[PDB]
């Protein structure tokens, strides 16, 4: 969850805000180590029920989103039917355990490439188009992360959009990501220089990843 | 002496417009049969399958005329080349299906085969079934037969399914056409063009467009 004022300035300016509980257990082996323990259930729960009890009246949020890489737990699915039930009014959604699971209103992606499958075991990322349509499926798709902007990128980005633009259910994405997270640094003569991971002496680092 | 008129022109006209040359004439064989009175007049065959294909239920729905008798009998037996795998025999007299009672002048048999042998374009299994009109004690009024193949089509979950698996058309339409004939059909062009097919990967047909 963002700084209050951010969603202020969303429902007066315009744009559609996808809240986010503050769960990610990215570094878990696997990733769902904790998110399927009903010891860690309390903990994500306070991070779900107290983000909708705060931001639950701003216009600008109009979805929910479980976290982010946490993989799929039964903790998600208990979550997701407690704010499928205070909180009609709005789809929740989440990406962990492959994007299409029980606990996401929205297919949601991230890096799911337009014409090409990335048939990776246990969490494919499919063709936005093909995954459409595969058996049973009826949900809309919008990629909760695509075209990351690293560096010199954004190569195929208007593959994306063509195929935004043909396909109805296909209803778009979020860039990964807004804003550089650089930091300043300076040098001998008191200039600033931009600054990334291992600079500051932390290790282990990875790099330049964060920008 | 048989004299028959034949229009190139009807009402029928207006529902046979396929992109085709059009063509008139008795085209397709014509023969005479003979039936006793008391014949099968329709017989229904179905095939029915557990879940993995282990089991199979034929059911074969038969329908006579002729005047109806407590001696009448029929029976369907199920043939693997020389070798009878199943066989039913009742006589006539469906089960009640409304306030007036079932069909008298019908009867079906069912037959349970394990591990059935499945049809496919892949492997074109298939049985012999027998359906013989017959006294009680075993005297055949008249035989009519057909080719069985087991299988089971389905649309689940938006797959066309046969046997349990999604198919993969690699079909063509074809018309019944010879350039020396026009669309009078032998068994020889038939063949030449199911091997053809076959030769080239093709395991479907449209019979566009009749
Ligand atoms: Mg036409
Ligand atoms: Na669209
Ligand atoms: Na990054």
């Amino acid at each position: 969850p963002n700084h209050p004022l951010w969603y202020t300035l969303c429902d007066r300016y315009g744009l559609y805000v996808v809240d986010e509980a503050n769960i990610e257990t990215h570094g878990m082996v696997p990733m769902n180590r904790l998110t399927d323990d009903p010891r860690w259930l309390p903990a994500m729960s306070e991070r779900v029920t107290r983000m909708v009890q705060r931001d639950r009246n701003h216009p600008s949020v109009i979805i929910w989103s479980l976290g982010n890489e946490s993989g799929h737990g039964a903790n998600h699915d208990a979550l997701y039917r407690w704010i499928k039930s205070v909180d009609p009014s709005r789809p929740v959604q989440y990406e962990g355990g492959g994007a299409d699971t029980t606990a996401t209103d929205i297919i949601c992606p991230m890096y799911a490439r337009v014409d090409e499958d990335q048939p990776f075991p246990a969490v494919p990322k499919w063709s936005i188009k093909k995954w459409l349509s595969l058996p049973g499926e009826t949900r809309p798709l919008i990629l909760c992360e695509y075209a990351h902007a690293m560096g010199n990128s954004l190569g195929g980005f208007a593959k994306y959009w063509q195929a935004f633009r043909q396909y109805p259910r296909l209803q778009g994405g979020f860039v990964w990501d807004w804003v550089d997270q650089s930091l300043i640094k300076y040098d001998e003569n008191g200039n600033p220089w931009s600054a990334y991971g291992g600079d500051f002496g932390d290790t282990p680092n990875d790099r330049q990843f964060c920008m | 002496r048989l004299a028959v008129m034949v229009l190139r022109w009807s009402d029928g006209s207006y529902l046979e417009d396929q992109d085709m040359w059009r063509m008139s004439g008795i085209f397709r064989d014509v023969s005479l049969l003979h039936k006793p009175t008391t014949q099968i007049s329709d017989f229904h065959v179905a095939t029915r399958f557990n879940d993995d294909f282990s089991r199979a239920v034929l059911e074969a729905e038969v329908q006579m005329c002729g005047e109806l008798r407590d001696y009448l009998r029929v029976t369907v037996s199920l043939w693997q080349g020389e070798t009878q795998v199943a066989s039913g025999t009742a006589p006539f007299g469906g089960e009640i299906i409304d306030e007036r009672g079932g069909y008298a002048d019908r009867v079906t048999l069912r037959l349970n085969v394990e591990n059935p042998k499945l049809w496919s374009a892949e492997i074109p299994n298939l049985y012999r079934a027998v359906v013989e009109l017959h006294t009680a004690d075993g005297t055949l009024i008249e035989a009519e037969a057909c080719d069985v193949g087991f299988r089971e089509v389905r649309i689940e979950n938006g797959l066309l399914l046969l046997n349990g698996k999604p198919l993969l058309i690699r079909g063509v339409n074809r018309h019944e056409h010879h350039p020396l004939h026009g669309q009078v059909m032998d068994e020889q062009t038939m063949v030449q063009d199911i091997l053809l097919m076959k030769q080239n990967n093709f395991n479907a047909v449209r019979c566009s467009h009749y």
